[PDB]
């Protein structure tokens, strides 16, 4: 995608994450763990829905219209009616084609959007107490216990409390 | 003693293939179906009016053919022409057959009202054991077949104002003899004539005799004209010979209604999309089911399947 971080920067998905689209994984002294982010995923969800739903708006009803098969050769008039409807046909299965292309180019998109989204506000949330390791994961430096990752997760995180204890262990 | 915060995204063991503006195949967590490619194989009976036309074509519906009498006065949202239907009356034929069962079809009514004509010294009712009417021989119950009084045909010459504030319709038709001997033994005249005619317009059709392929009994036919007169116009028929007389009017409307060929049966469920098929779901933009269709339906494409990717590119483990 055009963001470079699904298929990107993040080597790979989490089959193991059901309860979201988004979300973190951590390891810290108090052990590992796993928690969807629920705004991110909530986003993607919520447009994925909107052009679901545009797409699959009935747009036609049509009552009488012309005949499509014919019994007898009968030549010119049967002729134009035939060619009339290919040429229908051919015109709304083009637009099919190009309609779903450009809906999942976009899909796609949106979705890796989404995510790198998600990791710049982490970043800037973090300020100078973490580094980017380049493979969508965090070095933090300093202790973050489970009501710390909590915090970061749940947007509480003050990264003034930890600034001090993080700068001495990041300049060495 | 620090701690590392990891940012990722799901994936499933099993993604599904679609296509984009790069990709041929790409793999997404999900997508969805766009292409309505299935059918019930029955043809729901709601919201439609969906009349089964069973052995009767639309046409012997409105002519009147014995065997299509339960059709008089009916009404259709959509008329369903079965492969089985037949013919069982006079031969007929009907220049520009398409266009007369067109316009009824889209009238959506067999809606009838006789009216008063006055057939001056003609034999009426005629009728043909080709047209079996119970036991003995009969006729198209809308048209009125006149035949000679005594000895003689007169010029037939009569009016019928439309003085309703709607449309009507009429049907009649020409004979056609195989012999010279049948014509003058109907008719007296050896060459008749029908003109119909309005303020507007005029058909004026000649007869011809001579023996076409033995139909039901007869090397003879019966060629189908069709009149409308508008509010405030008249319908004047003039005929020394071979009329097949209306004997009223076919009331018009415009609306939703048309007509179908399907083999289709009838079920009791509720479908806004009708196909020959069969009724289809519209909850898809496209069908790969039939072009021909009739109601709230998905627009016809040739691909069988179209993937609407609903998730992020699967990156699995
Ligand atoms: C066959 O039937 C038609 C229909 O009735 C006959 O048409 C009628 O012909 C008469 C006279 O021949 C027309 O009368 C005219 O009326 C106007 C006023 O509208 C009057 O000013 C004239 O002096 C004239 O008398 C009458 O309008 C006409 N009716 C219609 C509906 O067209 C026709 O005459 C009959 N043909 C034969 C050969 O008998
Ligand atoms: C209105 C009328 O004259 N009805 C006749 C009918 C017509 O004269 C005929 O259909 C015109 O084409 O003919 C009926 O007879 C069929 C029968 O007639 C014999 O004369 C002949 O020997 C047979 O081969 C056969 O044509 C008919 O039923 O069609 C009688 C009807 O009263
Ligand atoms: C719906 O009915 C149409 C018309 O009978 C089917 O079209 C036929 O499809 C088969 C392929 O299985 C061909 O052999 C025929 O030549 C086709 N005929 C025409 C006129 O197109 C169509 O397959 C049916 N579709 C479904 C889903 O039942
Ligand atoms: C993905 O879509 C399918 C239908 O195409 C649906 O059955 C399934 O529940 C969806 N996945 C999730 C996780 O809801």
């Amino acid at each position: 995608g055009l963001f470079g971080a699904i298929a990107g920067f993040i080597e790979n998905g989490w089959e193991g994450m059901i309860d979201g689209w988004y979300g973190f994984r951590h390891q810290n002294s108090e052990g590992t763990g796993q928690a969807a982010d629920l705004k991110s995923t909530q986003a993607a969800i919520d447009q994925i829905n909107g052009k679901l739903n545009r797409v699959i708006e009935k747009t036609n009803e049509k009552f009488h219209q012309i005949e499509k098969e014919f019994s007898e050769v009968e030549g010119r008039i049967q002729d134009l009616e035939k060619y009339v409807e290919d040429t229908k046909i051919d015109l709304w299965s083009y637009n099919a084609e190009l309609l779903v292309a450009l809906e999942n180019q976009h899909t796609i998109d949106l979705t890796d959007s989404e995510m790198n989204k998600l990791f710049e506000k982490t970043g800037r949330q973090l300020r100078e107490n973490a580094e980017d390791m380049g493979n969508g994961c965090f070095k933090i430096y300093h202790k973050c216990d489970n009501a710390c990752i909590e915090s970061i997760r749940n947007g509480t995180y003050d990264h003034d409390v930890y600034r001090d204890e993080a700068l001495n262990n990041r300049f060495q | 003693p620090g701690a590392t915060l990891c940012l990722g995204h799901h994936a499933v063991p099993n993604g599904t293939l679609v296509k984009t503006i790069t990709d041929d195949q790409i793999e997404v967590t999900n997508a969805t179906e766009l292409v309505q490619s299935s059918s019930t194989g029955k043809i729901c009976n709601n919201p439609h009016r969906i009349l089964d036309g069973i052995d009767c074509t639309l046409i012997d519906a409105l002519l009147g053919d014995p065997h299509c009498d339960v059709f008089q006065n009916e009404t259709w949202d959509l008329f369903v022409e079965r492969s089985k239907a037949f013919s069982n009356c006079y031969p007929y034929d009907v220049p520009d057959y398409a266009s007369l069962r067109s316009l009824v079809a889209s009238s959506g009514t067999l809606e009838f009202i006789t009216e008063g004509f006055t057939w001056t010294g003609v034999t009426q009712n005629g009728g043909s054991n080709a047209c079996k009417r119970g036991p003995g021989s009969g006729f198209f119950s809308r048209l009125n077949w006149l035949t000679k009084s005594g000895s003689t045909y007169p010029v037939l010459n009569v009016t019928m104002p439309n003085n309703d504030n709607f449309d009507k319709l009429y049907i009649w038709g020409v004979h056609h003899p195989s012999t010279n001997q049948e014509q003058t033994s109907l008719y007296v005249q050896a060459s008749g004539r029908v003109t119909v005619s309005t303020r507007r317009s005029q058909q004026t059709i000649i007869p011809n005799i001579g023996s076409r392929p033995w139909v039901r009994q007869a090397s003879s036919r019966i060629s189908i004209y069709w009149t409308i007169v508008k509010p405030g116009d008249v319908l004047v028929i003039n005929s020394n010979g071979n009329l097949i007389a209306p004997r009223g009017y076919f009331k018009m409307r415009t609306g939703k209604s048309s007509i179908m060929r399907s083999d289709a049966p009838i079920d009791t469920c509720i479908s806004e999309c009708i196909t020959p098929n069969g009724s289809i779901p519209n909850d898809k933009p496209f069908q790969n089911v039939n072009k021909i269709t009739y109601g709230a339906c998905p627009k016809y494409v040739k691909q069988n399947t179209l993937k609407l990717a609903t998730g992020m590119r699967n990156v699995p483990e």
